[PDB]
């Protein structure tokens, strides 16, 4: 019936080089493409419709090509307020149904997780469960791995992790790691440390709280 | 919607989107939630007589804009195009 | 100047029906436009429900068959869109939106999250992800608010009501075990504007009437 592919999907690409999303329709018509813009956790925005033309206030850097199935998405030069996912369109049946979503990721340099650790709040004792969370800012591959060191042991199933997105400040990442303990066994333990690795440290990185200055 | 390249040939004298013929421009004239929405007839100078009844497509754009009902949801043409347009680009324009 | 809104319900059981009703603060709606309804699921595509013109027309969207209705007041200018029998897979942030004939969507207004299911409102519980002076970074150190154990996922964090946004990180959402949800939202901030610029969560919890404004200061 319909269908609608963005081909890159993931696509990483530096800031000021040219970005080429390629778009397609398995449809003999599309003439009527659009391209939009979508920020994470935002609207959608629109960038370009009707293939080529630009939309009102647009920057003319986002340009469209295409004239069949296969559309392109061009970017002449890449800067990082433009870390959003991609979306195409298309208009020729009463579903005007969308791709699946070209996300951009800008390919920085590497810098170093800065890593916080926090412990749970005074408050959270009297609710019978108790949370430590680490926080990891401003690193540029997403990839990054959080153990948590409880009296230099290692426990896994109790923790939860959650990433951000690039912000488009400096195209890096959040993480952060909870540790979920209750009342019983959070007393009974003196130190809570949070290593971290990453592809930019030499070593990994120790943030460690212990009892009583608490 | 379907194939009718077959006609931009057409100089002398259709539930598809757009009627495309850039290569016509002397005329004498002796659900419906998907329609046509645009009248590709760029390079038209010369209407002769007007005879221009063409109204209510319910989607067709850039109609009210042309100088000799249709679409009330439509894009704006080109600026520099001063607001004369047979389509969205400024290769859309028309001359008279 | 054309803005769109959409309120309502955040829960819907699976055999309520949602109501979701989107207001044109522009005052733009005429006898001229297509307004529409847009889905998307959490880390998937979107879809599209349907539209109502000026006339107004009957469902859309042939998978959304006998779910998906749209009405109209043109006193207040309300557009509610009704899907009826939410079969738990209805998760998704939802948009309307205008239209048109080539530039298909426009404004987009700003979407509102609907969870289905049978769990009921749980309404978050704020505490302060203080900060201290040994795990600080040098002259940066970061400050947060841990929203826990609230099932409705739409959840609004903001820091001094807006006054910062510049270095605010939301993560989102982690689905615990016991069906509710939970975040945290963390500031970085210079470190000697720990104790003298006073730094406020707002947590609104739209489906409840929970507002928090809970303040983070440096454990004594």
């Amino acid at each position: 019936d319909i269908q609608m592919t963005q081909s890159p999907s993931s696509l990483s690409a530096s800031v000021g080089d040219r970005v080429t999303i390629t778009c397609r329709a398995s449809q003999d018509i599309s003439n009527y493409l659009n391209w939009y813009q979508q920020k994470p956790g935002k609207a959608p925005k629109l960038l370009i419709y009707y293939t080529s033309i630009l939309h009102s206030g647009v920057p003319s850097r986002f340009s469209g090509s295409g004239s069949g199935t296969d559309y392109t998405f061009t970017i002449s030069s890449l800067q990082p307020e433009d870390i959003a996912t991609y979306f195409c369109q298309q208009g020729d049946t009463l579903p005007p149904t969308f791709g699946g979503g070209t996300k951009l990721e800008i390919k920085r340099t590497v810098a170093a997780p800065s890593v916080f650790i926090f412990p749970p709040s005074d408050e959270q004792l009297k609710s019978g469960t108790a949370s430590v969370v680490c926080l990891l800012n401003n690193f540029y591959p997403r990839e990054a791995k959080v153990q948590w060191k409880v009296d230099n042991a290692l426990q896994s199933g109790n923790s939860q992790e959650s990433v951000t997105e690039q912000d488009s400040k400096d195209s890096t990442y959040s993480l952060s790691s909870t540790l979920t303990l209750s009342k019983a066994d959070y007393e009974k333990h003196k130190v809570y440390a949070c290593e971290v690795t990453h592809q930019g440290l030499s070593s990994p990185v120790t943030k460690s709280f212990n009892r009583g200055e608490c | 919607n379907a194939d009718l390249s077959f006609l931009q040939w057409i100089r002398e004298v259709n539930e598809f989107s757009t009627l495309p013929l850039p290569n016509l421009r002397v005329v004498r004239g002796t659900n419906s939630s998907h329609a046509l929405r645009q009248l590709r007839l760029t390079q038209l100078t010369e209407i002769l007589s007007g005879g221009v009844y063409i109204e209510k497509n319910d989607k067709l754009c850039h109609m009210d804009t042309i100088d000799w009902d249709n679409g009330r949801s439509c894009p704006p043409c080109h600026e520099v195009c001063k607001g004369r347009c047979w389509g969205p680009g400024s290769e859309d324009c028309q001359t008279l | 100047q054309v803005q769109l809104q959409e309120s309502g319900p955040g829960l819907v059981k699976p055999s309520e029906t949602l109501s979701l009703t989107c207001t044109v603060s522009g005052y733009s709606i005429t006898s001229a436009y297509y307004w529409n309804w847009i889905r998307q699921p959490f880390g998937k595509g979107l879809e599209w429900m349907g539209y109502i013109s000026y006339d107004g027309r009957n469902n859309f969207n042939p998978s959304l068959k006998n779910r998906v209705t749209i009405s109209r007041d043109t006193s207040k200018n309300q557009f509610s869109l009704k899907l009826s029998s939410v079969t738990a897979a209805d998760t998704a942030v939802y948009y309307c939106a205008r239209d048109g004939d080539y530039d298909a969507f426009d404004y987009w207004g700003q979407g509102t999250t609907v969870t289905v299911s049978s769990a009921s409102t749980k309404g978050p519980s704020v505490f302060p992800l203080a900060p201290s002076s040994k795990s600080t970074s040098g002259g940066t150190a970061a400050l947060g608010c841990l929203v826990k154990d609230y099932f409705p996922e739409p959840v609004t964090v903001s820091w001094n009501s807006g006054a910062l946004t510049s270095g605010v990180h939301t993560f989102p959402a982690v689905l615990q075990s016991s069906g509710l949800y939970s975040l945290s939202s963390v500031v970085t901030v210079p470190s000697s504007s720990l104790g003298t610029q006073t730094y406020i969560c707002n947590v609104n919890h739209k489906p409840s009437n929970t507002k928090v404004d809970k303040k983070v200061e440096p454990k004594s």
